């Protein structure tokens, strides 16, 4: 019921934008 | 004190010297001229008598078709049963050259519902997922068929669109011209080249038996799906039969002095982290000396594995009637030029340990390390404001200025018009409003304020320290 | 203020003046416009009517034979035996002479491995590996070698490395038709093998209107990975000098300025015997003593030189061989650089003098207190500056002739500063380390060491203001 993902595509914003703003609000508070 | 002092002086200019000679050995004498008379022997010659284009202008795939049975059969072949052939009457041209494909299958890419009636074909960008891997047109021999990368020998190449598998429909070529022009006219005729084609290489290599030193000749050509053609190059010199001349053993004694210090280096660094000071990185002069031992030791094993793996040199001199591989030791060759050149860089830097023989050079040296507190400090400031301007023109220029369409692009370019090298033109007619705006506000900003903060800080630095040492002198 | 320092102010600007009327004797105008058409006749002519190749843009051996028998032969011989005027006005001496260096087969170590498939090696030019052995239809001097001392040669220092004086060579003819049979049938019998590494055309020409020769070398150098590299060299000398009054003047002039070198070296020599002695903690005196040295070494060049005229001489005794003027050009130049050398520090020694009021004294002690602040600043800016050098030639060095040579390195590196390198080079020879040090190097030279440089003269000026006013309101 699990699957590997595979390399396609090129790369997602998204998912590392928000990350990457949690982590820095975190550094800051 | 200072008589330790004195034997770590000696050591570490034994260190230089042994390294300045590495490294002056390594960067021998005007190989220049090799690489310039290769490049414009294959770059600059246009690709025919009417023509004025060239490889590095290239427009559409009929100017690279040109190009092929053209310019580069006139640079291959020199005339002078089935003799070899020596391009400068001095380089001689190692087996055969070799051509390669890399194309996307037909089908990989969906086309909203709506539009399914005047397109019915839509050709990916390219990617491992979607190349292509079956036979095409005339299905006889290795150009109409799929090969592996691991039956290639072939490695990935990051090119400027995407980074290049190293498989695909290859072909070698002959030895003589007449035979290259057959098969490339072939090749042309039973079209090769069609809308699913996203890049292709040409290899090949010389030796130049006056000098001991080979080269490796790699031309790539981009087909980016939304169009165009985008050319690039590759020529590396090389030295894989070393052990020639005297001057190859003495460099291969400074190699192992080089190793035996090494080892000293890291022999001391681990005694003295060990007994006392486990903190040990509140120095500044600790840091890099483990940074110089890590680069030094990468370097080491680098030389170990490319100049121990020249089995391909032994293969190719079997049967010289195949093409030699020599990708791989170009790009270790490039991989341990350029991290020799960050630990030459970071040697040179670790020189500044020594200069202190008077008040003038201690004062100094006290100044750059109290005022590096505040450089830093404001320099976050100063980065996080450079850091907008770029996003700011990459998202509003990026898309037609041709020098702002990446971010590390805008980066450069910034750089660049701080020192004056910027013109004027294409920045205004991209957008007639916000484009002086930005330049405008960017220059005023940049040189009117961030530049004399800078100087403010590090002159009450200077001044307060100056002062407190004389005082200090002077009343004691 | 007394009378001493008024005697040294006199005798300075007497000094000056002498340099000035000497330095400006020999550098007028109309000197120029002479090398100026000459270059362009030589240089920029293309080698044929169907070609747009020229001698600054060789690039094979085939078009350097098209410019032997092209450009050149039209560019020497002007019809009006006869004489040959080049510009109607410029007669051209003797005969010219061709010259060629070439190494020999098997100055090499051809690895084992591919010993069967390559034969023939010819090393990089160097002394102890250059040919000596007749070729070709050995009889004339064209396929003998001729040793340095019996061509009467020297070293030339080209652009690839120090070509020795000797070699194999041609004295070609004074008309057109001999000339050009002779290069043909020297291309016939192939003169330029692969061995070949240099070749030398040198020739003269007088132009009587003012007195001026000029001497024209051009070299071609062939490296062993193969191409061409061609360089050129115009150079004007007087050799006939007492022709008119102000040669006279000149002479006089000369001797003038001996006699006040002379004076000078007696002064310092009489300082330093027990008078202050070692007395170089002064900066005026390790100036006077420069001064001094390079006034000494430019008057002994100028008296070997001008005492060696025994080649034009022999030119006029026989006026169809050829005319051996190089030493005299070598010379000439080595003794302009030193004349301008001289003329430059004589020139900022005025610095002693400027002091009659309270402002020039304020800047001057300024000036002289940041010297070593400035000096200990200087070294470290160095070190960094030829570790970013090295750094360059290491990564650059093989691609963008901009960092192909160290000194070049550290040219390109000054250039820099004053935008205005292309970056468009740097950029595709080395996509990542490339632009790193690009904007490493920016932003340390624009931000760190600028303003440290600005914030020691601003700190020594106002500290030196602040000590001059307490010195001087506290009488
Ligand atoms: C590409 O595939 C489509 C089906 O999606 C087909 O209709 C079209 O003919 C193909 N084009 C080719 C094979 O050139
Ligand atoms: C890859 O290398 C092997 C030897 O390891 C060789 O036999 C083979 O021919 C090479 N591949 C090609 C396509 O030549
Ligand atoms: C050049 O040197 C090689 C070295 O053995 C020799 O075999 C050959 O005959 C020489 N001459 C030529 C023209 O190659
Ligand atoms: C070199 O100088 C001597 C000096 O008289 C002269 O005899 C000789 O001819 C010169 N060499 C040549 C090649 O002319």
């Amino acid at each position: 019921r699990f699957v590997f993902p595979e390399p396609t595509a090129d790369v997602n914003y998204i998912v590392m934008l928000t990350c990457a703003v949690c982590l820095v609000t975190y550094m800051v508070m | 004190y200072l008589k330790s002092v004195l034997r770590e002086l000696v050591t570490y200019l034994l260190f230089l010297i042994v390294l300045c000679i590495l490294t002056y050995g390594m960067m021998s004498s005007n190989v220049y001229y090799y690489t310039r008379m290769m490049s414009q022997l294959f770059l600059d010659t246009p690709v025919s008598k009417t023509e004025k284009t060239n490889f590095k202008t290239l427009s559409s795939m009929e100017d690279f078709w040109k190009f092929t049975e053209g310019s580069l059969l006139d640079g291959l072949y020199w005339k002078m049963a089935d003799n070899r052939s020596f391009i400068f009457y001095e380089n001689l041209l190692l087996g055969v050259p070799r051509i390669r494909q890399l194309r996307v299958r037909n089908g990989s890419c969906s086309i909203p519902q709506d539009l399914r009636d005047e397109i019915k074909e839509c050709y990916d960008v390219y990617s491992v997922s979607s190349e292509d891997r079956a036979p095409f047109g005339p299905r006889n021999g290795t150009a109409w068929i799929y090969t592996s990368e691991k039956d290639l020998n072939g490695s990935s190449h990051w090119g400027i669109i995407a980074t290049y598998s190293g498989a695909g429909y290859y072909l070698d070529l002959s030895r003589t011209r007449e035979e290259t022009a057959a098969q490339v006219a072939s090749l042309k005729k039973n079209v090769w080249l069609d809308r699913g084609t996203r890049a292709t290489f040409i290899d090949f290599s010389v030796y130049n038996a006056n000098i001991n030193l080979f080269c490796v000749v790699r031309l790539l050509v981009e087909f980016p799906a939304t169009g165009g053609v985008i050319p690039s190059w590759q020529f590396q010199p090389l030295k894989l039969i070393r052990y020639v001349t005297t001057f190859d053993f003495f460099l291969a004694a400074c190699e192992i002095i080089f190793c035996f210090f090494i080892f000293y280096y890291v022999v001391e660094e681990i005694l003295e982290i060990r007994i006392h000071k486990l903190h040990y990185f509140r120095s500044f002069w600790n840091c890099l000396d483990v940074v110089i031992v890590v680069l030094s030791v990468v370097a080491i094993g680098i030389n170990i594995y490319r100049t121990s793996n020249v089995e391909v040199l032994l293969q190719f001199l079997e049967d010289q009637n195949t093409f030699p591989n020599f990708e791989h030791l170009a790009y270790w060759q490039i991989q341990f030029n350029n991290i020799a050149a960050v630990t030459v860089f970071f040697v040179w830097i670790k020189l500044f340990k020594f200069i202190n023989f008077n008040r003038t050079m201690s004062q100094l040296s006290t100044t750059m390390s109290r005022c590096a507190k505040d450089l830093f400090g404001f320099a976050i400031m100063f980065f996080i404001i450079f850091l907008a301007y770029a996003q700011l023109a990459y998202l509003v220029f990026g898309t037609q200025v041709d020098d702002f369409s990446t971010f590390q692009e805008c980066i450069f370019t910034q750089f660049r018009i701080i020192l004056g090298d910027i013109n004027f033109a294409e920045i205004e007619e991209a957008n007639r409003v916000l484009g002086p705006i930005y330049f405008t506000t960017f220059v005023f900003f940049m040189f009117f304020i961030l530049l004399n903060m800078f100087l403010a800080i590090i002159n009450d630095t200077y001044s307060e320290v100056k002062s407190d040492l004389a005082q200090q002198k002077a009343e004691m």
